């Protein structure tokens, strides 16, 4: 069908297989293993377990997930735990992807994984910038992308999209200074959602 | 393309390629700046018949994830091993 | 339509123009107010009424692809022209 | 006790004897598409874009109106329920004008929405379209009928709700055409609620025309001053400004009614 | 040890020096952070593709195909053949144009500035080829999820054939110039090794992985589009230095050539975009005519097309390395996280462990091997 | 209610911490003001650190204290590498706002903001 | 003997096979200290055993690296190494014990 | 025109030297070159 | 399938031994990447006489937005907000409501020219080919106030500039 | 190793907010009202957290609408009211819960409409 993705079982299947080796094998951390309609492995673990899952992962004659792609977090304030920190690793030796996935919250840290990854060093400095979420022994955890002494953690669903304050250049005290933030023009928010359902095939039930 | 016969010879040789054959400025060989129209071909679900939106409605056959593990035999890696990649025969070495 | 407002303030299409005692025309002093001299309100009234001979007509708007979404306009009343909703030529039944 | 066992996709529901096809499928979180139904009016069953396929039945039954019995497995998803909805939406644009662009209802409006979600994405309608008389009905509503769909929400609220028989059809088949006959105002204390209901932008309100798209409207729910009842509304307001009321639903006061003074 | 806070993209470099060896590197970035990701999520799946353009702001349209790629397999829907070879063709001109960019900005940094003079003539006939296809010079927004926006004009490829017909002869002669000079070889041979381990480790991608010998290249193991279809040499570096990171990069141009004109000789004819009206937008005849037509590119031009909820990880081997995106999607119209993998993120946080044991004048190599651009480092 | 530290296990530890954070802040200022070439003084410089301090004097949770232990420390390590600028440590002391009204009446002539 | 292994800072192996031989000897040594029924156990115990014997099997170098299918040599006595690494701490870590707690009833839910 | 000259160089303006009151002797500009010249001059067609 | 890029042995011969001597005591490479710069000096250059010249453009050229009329004069614009909803950079603003005969029109149609990323998105969506992106380049500003469009400045471009927009929009609408 | 917190769960000092957008602020807490004009109910799901709407005036040059209000944007979404009212409270802002409306069971019957006796008969279709 032209228009129609196809899809691949036989992948599918590999990757569930897969996802039940980890799970028999680390019992003590996975708490859900998930492969998606596209073929995408997820292993969701409780926070304790970062170190040692990724350890084995890297490391396992069966898994070699030498490559760290990449480390970020998702917001999600209904959560009791709103933080949802991605692992996204990469197999050469299998050509093969994973996700590891655990959760935090404001308050409890999280192991820092540049023990396992050095990759891990500027991404997990990236988080704490953008989320607020604490690495713990990580070996120089500072903000990286936001202005020096900028008060906030932007990338959160309740931070505002303008943030709180804003620069400009004063003559009277010859330097940039910081005032709370006024807009000539408000963005204008948009209400986009269609009232009627898309996809019956995620329903929840009611 | 203007260079006088002896210009054209000095830059050949002090280059030590045919210069004059890969001019990197463009002369008559670019296509006109005016062309005909277009009439450009329809896809396949430019159909009259047995065309119901239903049998091809990719974002409708999405399914949710497959769950294979939820807290509430031979060892296997995530795909087979990678194939050793095969050396260039066009030109292996530089 | 250009008309101009007692302070010599030119009225634009829309009906805008500082009043007397607003201090925003400031800005245009040692400038100038641009104002679109050609009103499409004007300019579509000079248009004739095109005679057919249905109940029905169609308009979209002149150079097929290049014009607007072809619409279907009634002609049953007549003490009215049916008018285009999109490019406002109008139309009446003949006889 | 008095429940019967029904099915919705394979998923048991006990409702009440009388319970209809559609009802049933809204208890499991499922809303049938419709256009020709609205709860609080009387069931009319002419649109026929409820269609939907009962397990082991030939034909698909009008899930507004058909009681559901005992046993039966209601298939909200299958191919010849997709293949109706399909077909009673194409039927329903076959004659419907482009007017989206300088249509107010565009943006919110049940046509466009339920032909992307249950429609096709193309058209071989090959013909030209009917074309039909506007009608003058007061100040209040403005009347564009070739975007009318023929649904008769308008002539059932007017006659159930207003408890006014002014609206009504006439002429026959394709023909067929809602509205007074004689040159009537439909200015009732209940009229603007006709705006409201009718699923696309044949009704509009006179007052709103032009003046802002859904989309970019920001929704205050708030209460109406205008007399004691203290009807809920929403204030759509825009940039600043305010731009139109529309009712709140509330079962215990205004249901999802307003009066043209709140309006 | 002398510290020193250089730097006013725009990098700011805090160096501990011990005499001339640089004992510490500290990247200071964030002067290009944008909240492009934040900002993401206020927009629609469609809105949300111009800010793809300004991230690698040098191989707009790979990275363009990158966020397409991961929207259409959240969808669920194939772009058509013919869009595919579009897209693998104007990927290895973006190539060309990023590999230009690389080579001769990092030779003029290190004072041979006149191949970057040569050369930006050849990037100026290449934007020529995205002004004419899209109307921009730079930020086409032409590759869209679904395939691409509109067909290629008449005489393009002829145009193309024309301009790759004649590209290699200028890559010899920037070879001229740098190849064999003791110069540029004094400069970039032994500089910033990195080994085979440590690259894989530190999250490198791209030829900062082949300059070590890692044989790994994505539009081979892990293939999209079409460029399964066409035939290519990945080259692969032996000492994992800045000179070989270098060659790597120049014989990856003449591939990219290589592939480039694979694809004039097999573009198929079609249409260029799904043709899914729920997806992708009817063309302009249909929706002046079509009811249906009308109404889908209503709802697709306001609401956007709503994406069935999921999340995936989609990366392609973009000019400068892996560039991919983790898009998360709630069953909306606007996607609910973007986040954006940028390759120059972790080159340049090994930039610390690759500049030890060197001195002052290494770095400015050491940065130019890595091929920076701080729109994706910064975001 | 059993949580995981961040690096006190109670208030009398993460105090310990407070205190320890607010003797760099003190003896730093001098510094501050001469490297930066700042126009207060040293008193008013560590004025605004008890000032910044007393701000969270109310706080009873032993993480969040350790919290805003971190992004204290995290603040002065910026300003004692010269990481930040003199416009970044003159923030503190927002010398170009006007100063809010507070009273009802103040507030009350000037807009409809509590 | 090869030259080069062909990737930075991997030297080359003179002698493979007693290389492998010992690693893997190690390897099944810190196996047996894990719980006999452990999956990491069971699992690592058969794949380092089948590695063993196509060592042990194949004297000639370059079939040898064919049958294993990992790449040169040198980078099966470094993915050895590894596993031995990681067995270690595994005995520390102790993952096969049950999960160590649930998350929070919706914490895996998506949508919301 | 001078089709002999390289794509680029193959089409120049020669500028008025004045243009609505405004002395163009030396002070020439870009946006002097009226619509309908505008776009045989950039290329956008063929035909002037 | 790979190459390599740099694993080569040099010959020890005598004769290969003294080739490299040589270059490296008569700097034999440097005199050749002399001979290329040198062959650059007596090539024509490649610069264009600007303004007199003008780089090449094509129909497609996302310049300046102007607002466009129907042959009869009245305005394309219905004021159905489509652009302004696909703005990337809710760069427009709109308002309307009915004209004094009724018709759909607009009573504020801006364009924040510093907001825009002439991206050409707003005229993609307007089912009418009222808002287009001109061909116009050269309209840098002296204040960022002037860059602020109405619609009265938008409407006088499209005026100034249909003969060109016009003749452009012949040639691609069969590609749209 | 655990321990012991047996505090209000409070985070208004580590979120950077402004005083004034803490203690000044009225959380509104409640689902979304189905828009009148259409019947679809899938906007009438979750749960939305908004804030008080304030002073928006017309900017002098162009007469666009112009705020100095941060928060007049933004909308949060819940599962439930539980999550919502846990999120305001640990943010230190003050809250209005609205309960959801639903709409009751209707009694419909198409058969009505012919009633031999009753006034539930139409007199049209
Ligand atoms: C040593 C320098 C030699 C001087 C003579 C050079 C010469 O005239 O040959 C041009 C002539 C054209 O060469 P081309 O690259 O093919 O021209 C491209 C088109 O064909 C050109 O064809 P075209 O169709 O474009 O012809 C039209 C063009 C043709 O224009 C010409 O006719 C060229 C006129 C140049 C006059 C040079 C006088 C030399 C005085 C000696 C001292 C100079 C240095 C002090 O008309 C013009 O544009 C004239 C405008 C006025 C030009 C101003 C020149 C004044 C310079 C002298 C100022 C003295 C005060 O060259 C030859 O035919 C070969 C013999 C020339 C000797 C070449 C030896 C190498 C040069 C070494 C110089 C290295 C330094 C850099
Ligand atoms: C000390 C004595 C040095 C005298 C320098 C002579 C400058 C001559 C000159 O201005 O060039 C002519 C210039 C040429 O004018 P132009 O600079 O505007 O050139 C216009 C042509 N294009 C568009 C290509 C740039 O004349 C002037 O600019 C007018 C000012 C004359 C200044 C000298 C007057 C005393
Ligand atoms: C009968 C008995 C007679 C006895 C006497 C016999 C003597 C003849 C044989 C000896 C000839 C020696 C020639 C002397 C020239 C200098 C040689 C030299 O030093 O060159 C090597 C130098 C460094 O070499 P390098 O590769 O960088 O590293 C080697 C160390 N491992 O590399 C360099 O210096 C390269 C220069 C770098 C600068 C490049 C810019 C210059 C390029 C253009 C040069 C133009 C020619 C100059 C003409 C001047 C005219 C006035
Ligand atoms: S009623 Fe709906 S579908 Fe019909 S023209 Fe209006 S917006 Fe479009
Ligand atoms: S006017 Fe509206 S409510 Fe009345 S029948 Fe037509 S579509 Fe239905
Ligand atoms: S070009 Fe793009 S950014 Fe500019 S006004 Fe049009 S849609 Fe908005
Ligand atoms: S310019 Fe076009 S898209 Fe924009 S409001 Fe006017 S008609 Fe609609
Ligand atoms: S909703 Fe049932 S037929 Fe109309
Ligand atoms: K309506
Ligand atoms: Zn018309």
């Amino acid at each position: 069908r032209p228009t129609v993705r196809p899809r691949n079982d036989v992948a599918h299947k590999q990757l569930s297989a897969f996802g039940e080796y980890v799970a028999e094998i680390l019992p003590k951390y996975v708490q859900q293993v998930q492969v998606s309609c596209f073929n995408e492995l997820e292993i969701c673990i409780h926070p304790d377990g970062v170190i040692p899952v990724l350890t084995f992962l890297r490391d396992h004659s069966n898994a070699q997930f030498k490559s760290l792609a990449d480390l970020t977090a998702v917001d999600i304030p209904t959560r009791q735990n709103r933080f949802e920190i991605v692992y996204n690793l990469l197999s050469l030796r299998f050509n093969s992807r994973i996700r590891v996935k655990t959760y935090t919250d404001e308050l409890t840290p999280i192991e820092s994984s540049v023990p396992v990854y050095k990759a891990a060093n500027w991404y997990e400095r990236e988080i704490w910038d953008m989320f607020g979420v604490f690495f713990a022994n990580h070996p120089d955890l500072r903000r990286i992308l936001t202005d020096y002494g900028f008060e906030g953690h932007p990338f959160r669903k309740d931070f505002p999209l303008s943030g709180y304050v804003e620069l400009r250049y004063d003559d009277e005290v010859k330097r940039v200074v910081a005032e709370p933030v006024e807009l000539a023009q408000e963005f204008r928010k948009f209400d986009l959602n269609s009232p009627w359902e898309a996809f019956p095939a995620y329903r929840q039930p009611p | 393309a203007s260079a006088t016969r002896f210009i054209q010879w000095l830059r050949n040789w002090a280059s030590g390629r045919d210069l004059q054959a890969k001019l990197q400025l463009r002369y008559q060989e670019i296509s006109k700046r005016t062309q005909p129209p277009p009439k450009l071909p329809v896809g396949p679900s430019h159909k009259l018949s047995n065309n119901y939106y239903c049998t091809r409605d990719g974002r409708r056959e999405a399914m949710p994830p497959s769950i294979v593990m939820s807290s509430q035999k031979k060892a296997v890696s995530p795909a087979p091993p990678i194939k050793r990649w095969e050396l260039s025969q066009d030109e292996p070495y530089l | 339509g250009v008309r101009t407002s007692p302070t010599g303030e030119k009225v634009t299409h829309t009906g805008q123009v500082y009043d007397d005692g607003d201090y925003r025309k400031v800005r245009f002093v040692g400038r100038q107010k641009e104002v679109n001299e050609n009103f499409a309100i004007d300019l579509i009234a000079e248009q004739p009424v095109s005679q057919v001979g249905s109940r029905v007509i169609s308009c979209d708007g002149g150079g097929g692809a290049l014009g607007h979404p072809r619409v279907y306009i009634n002609l049953d009343k007549e003490t009215k022209t049916g008018t285009c909703g999109y490019c406002g030529l109008q139309f009446r039944q003949q006889h | 006790s008095n429940l019967i066992e029904v099915f919705v996709d394979g998923q048991s529901v006990m409702v009440e004897p009388g319970t209809t096809v559609l009802q049933a499928c809204e208890k499991v979180g499922m809303q049938i598409p419709r256009f020709c139904y609205h709860e609080r009016l009387s069931v009319a069953g002419n649109c026929r874009m409820c269609l939907v396929e009962i397990e082991k039945a030939p034909k698909v039954v009008a899930a507004c109106a058909m009681p559901v019995m005992k046993g039966w497995n209601i298939l909200t998803n299958s191919e010849k329920t997709k293949k109706a909805r399909e077909g009673v939406m194409e039927f329903l644009l076959a004659n419907h004008p482009l007017d989206c662009p300088i249509c107010d209802q565009g943006g919110e409006c049940d046509l466009q929405d339920q032909s992307m979600m249950f429609g096709s994405d193309r058209s071989r309608f090959l013909e030209g379209k009917r074309a039909v008389e506007d009608k003058n009905i007061g100040p209040l509503v403005k009347t564009i009928m070739t975007r009318c769909i023929q649904c008769t929400r308008c002539i059932r609220f007017a006659s159930e709700i207003a408890g006014v028989d002014d609206l009504g059809t006439t002429g026959r088949g394709n023909d067929m055409q809602v509205g007074t006959y004689i040159e009537k105002m439909f200015m009732s204390e209940l009229s603007g609620n006709i705006i409201d209901i009718c699923p696309v932008g044949a009704l509009t309100s006179k007052p709103y025309a032009f003046t802002a798209r859904p989309w970019e409207t920001r929704k205050t729910e708030s209460i109406d001053v205008m007399d004691a009842v203290g009807s809920n509304i929403v204030v759509s307001t825009r940039t600043g400004e305010v731009m139109r009321i529309l009712p709140r639903m509330h079962e215990d006061i205004n249901e999802e009614w307003i009066s043209d003074k709140t309006r | 040890n002398l510290t020193l806070n250089f730097g006013p993209g725009v990098l700011r470099l805090v160096m501990e020096l011990s005499g001339e060896m640089v004992r510490k590197c500290d990247p200071h970035i964030g002067l290009l952070h944008r909240g492009t990701e934040k900002l993401i999520e206020y927009k629609t799946y469609l809105q949300a593709l111009p800010y793809f353009d300004r991230l690698d702001y040098v191989s707009m349209m790979c990275n363009e195909q990158a966020y397409s790629l991961a929207v259409e397999k959240l969808l669920n829907i194939r772009p058509p053949p013919r869009a595919q070879w579009i897209r693998v063709l104007f990927g290895e001109i973006t190539r060309l144009l990023n590999h230009i960019m690389a080579v001769t900005t990092h030779a003029l940094d290190i004072g041979a500035m006149t191949p970057f003079f040569w050369m930006f003539e050849e990037r100026e006939k290449m934007f020529e080829f995205y002004e004419r296809v899209s109307g921009a010079r730079m930020h086409a927004a032409y590759v869209r999820p679904g395939g691409v926006h509109q067909d290629l004009p008449l005489g393009l490829m002829d145009d193309i054939y024309e301009f790759s017909k004649n590209f290699s002869l200028r890559i010899d002669e920037l070879e001229e110039m740098l190849t064999n000079n003791r110069i540029w070889r004094n400069r970039t041979v032994d500089i910033g090794i990195v080994t085979a381990e440590d690259a894989l480790n530190y999250g490198f991608s791209g030829v900062m992985l082949r300059g070590s010998g890692i044989q790994w290249d994505l539009r081979k193991t892990q293939p999209y589009d079409v460029y399964d279809q066409v035939e290519f040499d990945v080259p692969i570096g032996s000492r994992g230095d800045c000179y070989d990171r270098y060659l790597c990069r120049v014989e990856e141009m003449r591939q990219s050539i290589r592939i480039i004109s694979q694809c004039l000789n097999k573009m198929p004819p079609g249409e260029i975009k799904v043709d899914d009206a729920k997806v992708s937008p009817p063309k302009r005849a249909e929706m002046k005519t079509s009811m249906e037509s009308l109404i889908h590119h209503f709802k697709l031009y306001t609401e956007g097309y709503q994406v069935p909820p999921g999340a995936t990880y989609t990366a392609i081997e973009a000019p400068k390395g892996e560039f991919g995106v983790y898009l998360v999607s709630d069953g909306s119209s606007r996607p609910y996280r973007c986040k954006i993998k940028a390759p120059g993120f972790a080159h340049l946080a090994g930039l610390d462990k690759m500049s030890k044991g060197h001195m002052l004048a290494d770095v400015v190599a050491i940065i130019g091997t890595q091929d920076i651009v701080f729109g994706e480092v910064d975001r | 209610t059993s949580v995981k530290p961040i690096f006190s296990r109670d208030m009398n530890e993460a105090k310990r911490r407070v205190r320890e954070l607010y003797r760099a802040w003190y003896r730093e200022v001098p510094n501050t003001v001469h490297l930066f070439q700042l126009d207060i003084s040293v008193k008013q410089g560590r004025d605004k650190v008890r000032e910044m301090f007393k701000k969270n004097a109310h706080i009873t949770d032993p993480r969040v204290v350790d919290l805003l232990v971190i992004k204290g420390k995290m603040e002065l390590e910026e300003t004692i590498k010269v990481w930040k600028q003199r416009t970044h440590v003159m923030r503190f002391f927002h010398e170009t706002e006007a100063p809010r009204p507070k009273d009802f009446l103040s507030k009350f002539y000037v807009g409809h903001d509590p | 003997l090869k030259k080069t292994t062909g990737l930075v800072g991997l030297a080359v192996c003179e002698t493979p096979h007693e290389r492998l031989k010992i690693l893997y000897t190690k390897i099944l040594d810190v196996l047996g200290h894990i719980p006999k029924n452990a999956a990491y156990r069971k699992y690592t115990e058969q794949i380092t055993n089948e590695k063993l014997s196509m060592v042990k099997a194949e004297p000639d170098v370059k079939k040898l690296e064919e049958r294993l299918q990992g790449g040169q040599i040198e980078e099966v006595i470094l993915q050895a190494e590894n596993e031995l690494s990681l067995a270690r701490k595994m005995i520390q870590w102790k993952p096969w014990e049950p999960l160590v707690e649930e998350p929070p009833a919706s914490q895996w839910k998506w949508p919301i | 025109e001078d089709n002999k000259q390289f794509f680029g160089r193959h089409r120049w303006v020669i500028y008025t030297t004045e243009m609505n009151g405004k002395n163009t002797f030396w002070d020439v500009d870009g946006s002097m070159v009226p619509p309908e010249w505008h776009r045989w001059l950039h290329c956008m067609t063929d035909d002037p | 399938t790979y190459k390599y890029v740099n694993l080569r042995e040099p010959s020890m011969d005598m004769k290969s031994v003294t080739d490299r001597a040589a270059q490296t005591l008569l700097w034999t490479e440097l005199i050749r990447g002399l001979g290329m710069t040198l062959s650059y000096l007596f090539r024509e250059p490649a610069t264009i006489n600007y303004p007199f010249e003008k780089g090449p453009l094509s129909p497609r050229f996302r310049g300046e937005h102007a607002l466009r009329r129907y042959p009869s004069g009245e305005e394309r614009c219905i004021a159905c907000k489509l652009c302004e909803a696909v703005c990337p950079a809710q760069a427009i603003t709109i308002e309307a409501e009915p004209r004094a005969d009724g018709s759909r029109r607009t009573t504020r149609y801006d364009i924040d020219m510093t907001k825009c990323i002439y991206c050409g998105f707003c005229q993609e969506a307007c089912p009418v080919d009222a808002i287009v992106e001109g061909p116009n380049f050269e309209f840098s500003t002296e204040t960022h106030e002037e860059l602020l469009y109405n619609k009265e400045k938008l409407l006088n471009n499209g005026d100034k500039w249909e003969a060109e927009i016009a003749a452009n929009i012949q040639a691609d609408y069969l590609y749209r | 190793q655990l321990i012991t917190v047996d505090e209000k769960l409070d985070i208004t000092t580590i979120t950077g907010v402004p005083e004034e957008h803490i203690k000044t602020r009225k959380a509104r807490i409640f689902v979304p009202a189905r828009n009148n004009m259409q019947s679809g109910v899938n906007n009438t799901k979750k749960w939305k957290m908004e804030f008080d709407t304030r002073e928006r005036w017309e900017n002098p040059l162009m007469g666009w609408a112009s705020t100095a209000d941060p928060l007049s944007n933004l909308v949060l979404t819940f599962s439930t009211k539980e999550d919502a009212v846990a999120f305001a409270e640990k943010n230190g802002w003050s809250y209005d819960v609205e309960e959801r409306k639903v709409p009751k069971p209707k009694s419909k019957s198409y058969g009505a409409n012919f009633s031999w006796n009753k006034r539930t008969r139409v007199s049209t279709k």
